[PDB]
């Protein structure tokens, strides 16, 4: 089960294993879309690709056209939040399967995990499921293979070390919400969007900052516009309640700081009792993927902050709701 | 069947096996979503010919009457009256529906008015149909001998048939009495000579089938596996709506981990090839499902 | 209709039913059973005893209200102006919409839709019924006693008739949709055939075929079906007790089978009907192919 | 040979002649070298206007052939025949993939749309019908005329279809909405054939009728219309307009079409003749004695400077342009 | 609808005024859906509008709404109100969101 | 001459009224819809 | 269907069209118009006065 | 062109119950036509070969059948002792001309398209008017069977074979015999002419010199039941040179539409293609498993077709 917490390697997928007659489902739990992922597989392949997005009868018309077009032509459709027509979807499906395509000819189907998806077009596509990463490595993973490999190695040589407490602190953001009413006080949308804004920021206030130098000072690194324009603008702007503001701060600062360029800094304290996570000491891009990739894999609710049992009876129930899925399968 | 066969086939098998079974009486395929399927059913009314019709879940309430057989019978003329006009009702027509959704419900009327025909994949087929594979992607020479010594059996035991028939024929239509008329032992010299040749012919060919299956033994389990498999795959569905998987899905699977495994490009060894396969059916199996 | 048709107790009480409905004035039938059970086809016989004219709507997939409207325009303006007696006769399934249910309730009840005729078509209603007021003798010339006389003519002639499965949420939601079909209807529970007509239905089917075995013998614990089966039955009776006893096995599947939550498709009385058919079609070729 | 100024003339280059029946319509092969014709003999020849020699016979229909169009890769070849049926042919390999039913009487006029996934046709039981490439379907039935339909005819991006009948009228419909756009009546007779006109055309229609330069920058779709009252009129879609009337055929129009250049108007008749027209001036510059019987049909090469025409006479004509 | 939303959204590009669009989860949801298509096209032409390499004397920055090229002003805006504690109120799609 | 031919289909029911009704129809198709019509008729058609 | 009909001499002007036999070939094969409705004629079809 | 046929059949149409004595082809439409022993005519579509219709006026068996020009109309001979004029449009015997006692054995229409020749067992040709179809000159001088007549290509020589031994060549306006061959070892039965684009290729083939008018003549060719095939000059009336190979009676002779071979049938149950000019081909392809009695090669089309005793009609590509 090891390849399954690697992120999604959907280049080769779509490339090898997806015949261009099956349709790509994609299939997201409320929070997640998955358009920029394909998009970016569209840009980096060099592919065209004509994204639609469904809830209009001009919207059913532009579909089929670009259907049309593109099983000749060869190129790519997306047609976006398709689960809000299950009808037009069983129709889309029989026209697909009476159909001789392009061999480069791609469809998506970018959906959330709804019941009224016609079941007939689920058995005709491939499905693929965009949720949470399992875990705070998973996120990591996925954060750092997200983000192009030139835009983390600019001119600064701090913008490494700065991305990766971005994605370390998304990552134990994130995280925190499987624990609904002690990681936060509800279910707040931290996703894709917020980590983009975030690295947006960070480019833009170390750019304005380091004019082009190989290095700067740690000191002189702007932590205070950092800090205050994600608490009340990039990842504070979800937040309506006071307290979850306060837990939010009291990450930022502990978080982004220049002590965070310490050999010695602490990521998080006593995570077993004993042992406690440590910064990575590299400064390029490769030293903090290799660090992530190195991170032992178990994991407790001690490396987001909470205490140890509070991931006991939710544990215990999955262990017993697998029971349940297991024995009404026999 | 009495009532015409409404066909259930999500793989399609049964939809070319009719089409192949009535292709000399010139059948024709259409659909419900057709806007021309009242001209078309008209005209295969009219002149008796075979029709199949696809996505019965649209199915149009025209063919009321023709599904009842609410024929009316005048003149030596039998008058179907589709929609507000009567045709003549050729006594060669004949209809089958056909689907591919085997979750699709239907109201009760047109339950009573077919015969269902459902094609549901069942374990020994799965099983067969992933040992030939298996044996073709592994063993081609024992692959093309058993569908040689097949197609022999087959025509060798048609041969017999036929012979069989003709003795009984030739000694019922004697006008008399055996040896009045010569011919009539010479045909039956005949018919026993052959019937000696083509039961030789069949021994041997049983003799080369036992070696067959006998090398053939070996990859059983790998096809139990694959059905196996493929049956937990279908059971899936129970415990997420999402987990919807055809037979297609787990066919194309069998297909990567047989014909582009990566590990085995220098492996020769039949065991040690049909250890990796198995070993990466189940990790592909996982991948892909997961 | 050239279809044949297997009588037992239950067709001739169903068709005296349906007869003593189609003689009175504004009658109208409510007919639920299963489907197949011949509750068209018997309503189809009744009325050509009676001399009504059957007459079906042909909905289709394209089929809306404005078709709708029309076919009632039609059946309206033949039952009342041409003074015709006609029996409508209307299935569920051809319900694709509230609205078909409101004009259905409407014309139930006060025997016309106040306005199902405008302009042109309104005028066309009203020339047509001033004929029909000059042909029986009646001296008519303003619209409001026209309209009056056409009403009266549908009440007196129109007969409509609605065959439906018997869906307990569906009669539920129905006594609600449509209150006049609970009211201005005579409601006939067709329902399923009984153990005794199937029983009767393979014997009368059956009656052809040899089915005759001097040397049966009876078994000591014999698996009554059929209630009414004669003590020491015979081979052509323990033979329909065994036919029933199927069609009763194919009930208790599907039940269990839907108990489990698998999906089921009903069990119909032309299943029988085609299972007795197969029966004797299989036995005379068999037995010829033998000889 | 000005490569946008050419036209017909007198000596005709082949005279091909294998059908044993009138020839209805001909058309050129959009990529190869090759022309086809369909005659009343349920044939389909096939003929190669450079050398002028037979090819091959497509058959398969039952009746007369009325129709054969091309998409725009020349790779399909819709027909269209007298017994109710339309076939769409593999170029490639010259067999029939399928065959289409549902027009309840004949059907006398096929086309396949520009995006090439649809098949257009008109039939005599006053309908329009579409029809998907892939699939065979029946998707839209364009009503509203009251006679026989004889031709329909797309445009050139394939938003519209102008129909001509016996109604004495020609419709121009939007295919997405299936409305009747435009409803165009000034022939005093059955209007037999349309055509669209030419981007390469516009302007010098826009400055031969002298209509005034639109602010949106597009004159309009124009349409023509040959009838039976021996005249051809040339229309304005957005308009409605009429914007001339050309005179001077003896007989009813049975052909018209633009040169591909768009500065003239070829045109052939029953009156055993092919006119080329200056509509610049709205006169008649050039008239061939094609064929020694009716006249039923042309087309105009896109690029090669070569017009053919077909005629009752069961003989296909090439005339080469100078 | 898109028709409607769309309209506005030429209207607002052309004169280039902020658009307070309040209540706007009060839409159906495959209209939100739809609508998103024409919020990200005048998002990237403002975003392309706003790169140092775009010049004033070349041609004018134009998006593609309801089938026509509309040139859209730098000083557009769109601002959606929305009160999420209502139950029935359509859920924003996330391509959207 | 692209006219429309007309010809009224008598019976014996035939009467006055019918004939009237055909005459509606001709003279509306001819003169509302602006549609040349040749109107055939026959001594025998003249019942009346 | 072969037809023989009787009392000719009350003849009903609606034959016109079969006497004539004004038939047209193609679409259907042979088609009659007869009053308003266009048949389909049977070539078995025969009728006596 | 190069056009040659080639061993693997088109389609061997089988409708003949009785031998086929003759098959032509259409001159513009893509029809063949057969003539054989049942008294039946049959025509045929070759591209397809599918059965198209029969004419089944003539009482005795058909001999030779010949089109025209245009091809609307179609000149028969049977052994009824009679020639029958076919319209082609509607396809019904129009013109049914009498005389010329005895089986009549071939029949043709020079290409002017107003008149038929007709050769006969009662030792003469007749000409007949198409229009009116009267026999108005009767040519004599074969003093035996006459077998297979043919005009030349403006309808004014015509070429007589006969069992007498003799070719004899007669001219439309004189009426007399301008060229008399004598010189065959036994029966002649077929003969064929050279059509325009052949004159030249026979210059370099033979070593003829050209008179002072520099044309070099029309030809002739006769096939012999001698196994024999002799070319021969129209002017002069002496050999250029012979064809020998063939393992049985010849029965049918044509030149190829490009001038440049020469195809053969005969009783030797197969067909041989041979080169004259400098005799390279001698390709022998089994035809039909019985006696072959005719052949023709299309004009334009690579199509050829051979009739056999075997009352089966076979079409081979050309390539
Ligand atoms: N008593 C019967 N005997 C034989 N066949 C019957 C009988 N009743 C119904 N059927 C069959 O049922 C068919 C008609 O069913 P129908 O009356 O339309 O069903 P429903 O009762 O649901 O309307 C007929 O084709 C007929 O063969």
């Amino acid at each position: 089960m090891s390849i399954m917490e690697q992120p999604l390697d959907l280049t080769h997928i779509v490339g090898t294993e997806v015949k261009p007659n099956t349709p790509v489902l994609m299939c997201s739990v409320p929070g997640y879309d998955a358009s920029g992922h394909v998009e970016d597989l569209a840009a980096e392949q060099n592919t065209q690709i004509t994204s639609i997005a469904i809830g209009s009868a001009e919207g059913f018309n532009q579909a089929d056209k670009a259907i049309n077009t593109a099983v000749k032509s060869g190129r790519w459709v997306m047609l976006k939040n398709v689960h809000l027509a299950p009808g037009w979807l069983m129709q889309l499906e029989k026209k697909l399967h009476s159909l001789q395509p392009h061999a480069c000819f791609r469809l998506f189907l970018t959906m959330e995990i709804n019941p009224k998806v016609p079941v007939n077009l689920l058995r005709a596509g491939r499905i693929f499921v965009f949720e949470p990463p399992p875990g705070v490595k998973a996120n990591m993973l996925r954060t750092f293979s997200s983000i192009p490999v030139s835009r983390i190695c600019k001119s600064p040589n701090e913008r490494a070390r700065l991305y990766f407490l971005l994605a370390w602190f998304h990552a134990i953001i994130q995280e925190r919400l499987r624990y609904a009413p002690l990681g936060w006080s509800k279910k707040y949308e931290f996703g894709e969007s917020d980590l983009r804004s975030a690295c947006d920021t960070v480019d833009t206030w170390l750019d304005d900052t380091a004019k082009g130098r190989q290095n700067i000072s740690p000191d002189k690194i702007p932590w205070s516009a950092l800090k205050t324009l994600m608490a009340q603008s990039i990842y504070g702007g979800r937040v309506d309640n006071e307290f979850d503001q306060r837990l939010l701060n009291t990450f930022l600062e502990r978080l982004f700081t220049t002590r965070s360029f310490d050999s010695e800094f602490k990521l998080a304290c006593k995570v077993d009792g004993h042992k406690d996570i440590q910064m990575p000491d590299g400064i390029r891009r490769e030293e903090f993927v290799q660090w992530v990739e190195l991170l032992p894999d178990t994991q407790t609710p001690s490396w987001l902050g909470l205490p140890n049992n509070a991931e006991r009876v939710l544990l215990t129930t999955q262990g017993v709701d697998m029971i349940s899925k297991m024995l009404k399968m026999q | 069947f009495n009532r015409y066969p409404l066909i259930i086939d999500p793989s399609g098998q049964a939809t070319e096996f009719i089409m192949n079974e009535y292709k000399d009486r010139k059948i024709t395929r259409t659909s419900f979503l057709d806007d021309a399927f009242r001209k078309n059913l008209e005209s295969a009314l009219r002149f008796g010919n075979p029709l199949l019709v696809q996505d019965v879940e649209s199915y149009d309430p025209v063919l009321n009457p023709v599904l009842n057989r609410e024929v009316r019978r005048t003149g030596g003329r039998v008058l179907i009256t589709l929609g507000d006009q009567d045709i003549d009702l050729s006594p060669s027509f004949v209809i089958f529906l056909s689907t591919r959704d085997p979750t699709v419900e239907f109201p009760p009327d047109l339950c009573s008015r077919v015969t269902f025909v459902n094609f549901t994949v069942t374990r020994s087929s799965l099983q067969s149909q992933c040992l030939n594979e298996v044996l073709k992607a592994e063993r081609p020479d024992v692959d093309e001998k058993r569908s040689d010594l097949l197609k022999l059996q087959g025509e060798f035991q048609l041969r017999l048939r036929q012979l069989e028939k003709s003795l009984l024929q030739a000694l019922n239509e004697v006008k008399g009495r055996i040896l009045d008329d010569d011919t009539i032992i010479t045909t039956l010299e005949n018919l026993k000579r052959e019937a000696a040749e083509v039961t030789r012919k069949v021994e041997e060919t049983d003799i080369v089938m036992q070696e067959v299956e006998t090398v053939s033994q070996q990859y059983l389990p790998l096809s139990t596996a694959c059905s196996s498999i493929y049956f937990t795959m279908e059971s899936l569905k129970q415990i997420h709506f999402l987990y919807q998987y055809s037979l297609q899905f787990f066919l194309d699977i069998y297909h990567n981990v047989l014909y582009e495994n990566p590990n085995l490009k220098g492996v020769t060894d039949h065991t040690q090839r049909l250890s990796i396969i198995t070993k990466d059916l189940f990790q592909v199996a996982f991948n892909r499902v997961a | 209709l050239d279809v044949p048709l297997v009588l037992f107790n239950e067709v001739l009480d169903h068709v005296l039913r349906i007869d003593r409905i189609f003689r009175q004035p504004q009658g109208h039938l409510l007919l639920i059973g299963v489907s197949g059970a011949g509750k068209t086809t018997l309503s189809r016989f009744v009325a050509w005893m009676n001399g009504l004219s059957v007459y079906q709507i042909k909905v289709h997939r394209k089929y809306t209200g404005e078709d709708f409207d029309e076919d009632l325009r039609t059946v309206l303006r033949r039952s009342g102006c041409k003074n015709e007696k006609i029996a409508f006769i209307m299935d569920e399934s051809n319900v694709l919409d509230s609205g078909f249910l409101e004009r259905m309730n409407t014309l139930l009840a006060n025997g016309e839709v106040p306005g199902l005729f405008e302009g042109d078509e309104y005028a066309t209603l009203m020339t047509q019924c001033k004929e029909g007021a000059q042909k029986e003798g009646l001296m008519l010339d303003s619209h409001e006693e026209l309209y009056k006389w056409f009403t009266s003519q549908v009440i007196r002639n129109l007969h409509v008739v609605f065959t439906m499965n018997p869906s307990s949420e569906g009669l539920k939601d129905r006594a609600a949709t449509s209150p006049a079909l609970f009211n201005r209807c005579v409601l006939n529970w067709f329902g399923d055939w009984s153990t005794e007509a199937l029983y009767q239905v393979g014997k009368e089917f059956t009656s052809k075929m040899d089915l005759e075995k001097p040397n049966y013998i009876v078994p000591d614990y014999m698996p009554v079906v059929y209630d009414k089966l004669p003590q020491p039955p015979s081979h052509r009776e323990a033979i329909v007790n065994s036919c029933v006893f199927v069609h009763q096995t194919l009930h208790q599947a599907n039940a269990r089978l839907a108990k489990r939550g698998g999906r089921t498709m009903a069990i119909t009385p032309r299943h029988y009907l085609d299972f007795i058919n197969h029966y004797a079609n299989l036995f005379h070729e068999k037995r010829s192919e033998l000889e | 040979r000005d490569p946008k100024e050419w036209i017909p003339r007198p000596p005709e280059k082949y005279a091909l002649s294998g059908h044993r029946s009138p020839v209805t319509r001909v058309i050129f092969h959009p990529v190869f070298s090759v022309m086809v014709s369909a005659s009343e003999d349920a044939t389909i020849k096939v003929w190669d206007y450079e050398t002028g020699d037979f090819e091959r016979t497509l058959k398969g229909h039952t009746d007369s052939v009325q129709d054969i169009s091309f998409d725009h890769s020349g790779k399909l070849l819709a027909s269209c025949s007298a017994d109710m049926t339309i076939k769409l042919w593999d170029f490639q390999g010259f067999e029939c993939i399928r065959t289409m039913h549902g027009h309840d009487h004949n059907v006398s006029s096929v086309a396949i749309m520009p995006n090439g996934d649809h098949i257009v046709s008109a039939s005599r039981d006053k309908t329009i019908k579409m029809w998907e490439v892939q699939t065979g379907y029946c998707v839209k039935t364009f009503t509203g005329h009251r006679e026989w339909v004889r031709m329909v005819r797309p445009n050139q991006d394939g938003t519209l279809i102008a129909s001509c009948s016996n109604d004495q009228t020609v419709r121009v419909w939007v295919v997405a909405t299936k409305e009747c756009k435009a409803e165009l009546r000034e022939h005093e007779h059955v209007v037999e054939c349309i055509s669209w006109a030419p981007e390469s055309s516009y302007s010098s229609i826009s400055e031969a009728t002298g209509s005034e330069t639109k602010k949106s920058g597009k004159p309009g779709p124009f349409l023509l219309s040959g009838s039976r009252d021996k005249t051809i009129k040339m229309w304005d879609v957005s308009t409605g307009m009429c914007l001339m009337t050309l005179v001077g055929h003896d007989n009813w129009v049975r052909g018209v079409l633009f040169h591909s250049g768009g500065k003239f108007i070829l045109s052939c008749a029953d009156d055993k003749t092919l006119r080329v027209w200056d509509y610049k001036n709205k006169r008649c510059m050039k008239t061939l004695n094609a064929h020694e019987h009716f006249v039923t049909s042309l087309d105009f090469h896109k690029t090669a400077p070569y017009v053919v025409t077909g005629s009752v006479d069961q003989t296909v004509k090439v005339w080469e342009c100078r | 609808d898109f028709q409607a939303m769309g309209r506005i959204f030429v209207g607002l590009c052309q004169v280039g005024a902020w658009g307070c669009f309040d209540e706007f989860n009060r839409l159906e949801e495959r209209m939100l859906s739809a609508v998103s298509q024409q919020v990200q096209c005048i998002q990237e032409a403002l975003r392309e509008h706003s790169n140092p390499n775009y010049d004033k004397t070349s041609a004018p920055i134009t998006c593609e709404l309801l089938n026509k090229q509309v040139k859209v002003s730098p000083d557009m805006a769109i601002f959606i109100t929305m009160n999420p504690g209502y139950a029935g109120r359509s859920n924003l799609p996330d391509n959207l969101k």
